[PDB]
């Protein structure tokens, strides 16, 4: 999944993890965010994101 | 030479000397060696140049 | 890499901590026969005094 | 319960062990096992703290 | 061969990538060139 | 490659003796292990 393509199943696991989860597996989910946004910075995935950004608005 | 680990020559070499001696010592012995387009890292036996 | 490195590695570290601990016994085993060899020198001086 | 009438809520995952944290663990095993002077000196080794 | 090689990972480092780190330093004591291609970086990355 | 893959051939029993007789040896001859060059020590400027 996309962090800045796909916002809300991020917002569910976080919601999974405020309900079930420390502060340990909250930590491993900012770094498992950081390391897949930063797979994506590729230019295709840019030029869809910013696609979908002005798209929706 | 060709025999010499590395880290048993660090330990000894930590016993005759200051450690971070003996730790530039056993880092300098592990070094990439070039020629030409041949190249490979270092990691048994010491270096005798 | 073969896991024996890390057995390897242990041995070393706790044979150089080993030996630490022995030096420091006999050193300090060798500073009471010292200070003792002292009083008793101190004692005949005072007997020839 | 049909016979006599015919007649916590959420879940927690257990914490890591505050000794269980391995990578303070190898900290301070590496500073008690690299920074310790040639052992010829004597001198106390440094207390390294494994827990289980 | 230190920065510009498509396989050097620039990305801040995982846990994993610590533990396996910090293991092998402990035994390899200062032999970085020989931690470094079983790590995943290069040597100068994971000295630092 | 085959020392990393087929071990440190100096066995753990071998390299604790090798080093343990070193260790009764240097205190044998009561040496003192020699320091890091201080930052003054005078006679720097002449090994250099």
């Amino acid at each position: 999944c996309d962090p800045r393509t796909n916002p809300e199943f991020w917002a569910k696991w976080e919601q999974f993890e405020v309900q079930h989860g420390n502060e340990d597996t909250f930590k491993e989910m900012l770094r498992v965010k950081r390391s897949v946004q930063a797979k994506y910075n590729t230019d295709v995935n840019f030029i869809a994101s910013q696609a979908l950004a002005r798209s929706q608005m | 030479y060709e025999k010499i680990e590395l880290t048993l020559l660090n330990s000894l070499l930590r016993l005759i000397m200051d450690h971070n001696l003996a730790d530039y010592i056993t880092a300098k012995n592990n070094v990439t060696l070039t020629y030409k387009d041949m190249s490979h890292v270092n990691s048994y036996g010491m270096i005798r140049g | 890499i073969n896991d024996k490195f890390a057995q390897f590695s242990e041995a070393l570290f706790m044979a150089d901590r080993h030996a630490r601990e022995e030096v420091r016994q006999r050193a300090m085993m060798q500073q009471r026969l010292a200070e003792k060899e002292r009083q008793q020198k101190e004692e005949h001086l005072r007997q020839l005094a | 319960s049909a016979m006599a009438r015919e007649s916590g809520a959420p879940i927690r995952t257990p914490r890591a062990p505050a000794q269980e944290d391995h990578i303070a663990n190898e900290i301070r095993n590496i500073k008690a096992l690299t920074e310790t002077q040639s052992s010829l000196l004597g001198g106390e080794n440094a207390p390294l703290a494994e827990g289980a | 061969n230190e920065w510009l090689d498509p396989s050097i990972k620039k990305i801040e480092w995982s846990r994993e990538e610590d533990e396996k780190l910090l293991h092998l330093a402990k035994l390899m004591p200062t032999q970085w060139r020989t931690i470094a291609p079983i790590v995943g970086r290069t040597a100068n990355q994971c000295l630092e | 490659h085959n020392h990393m893959k087929d071990g440190p051939y100096v066995s753990s029993e071998e390299a604790v003796a090798i080093y343990t007789t070193t260790v009764h040896w240097l205190e044998a001859r009561k040496f003192s292990p020699i320091p890091f060059p201080s930052v003054s020590y005078k006679h720097d400027t002449k090994i250099l």
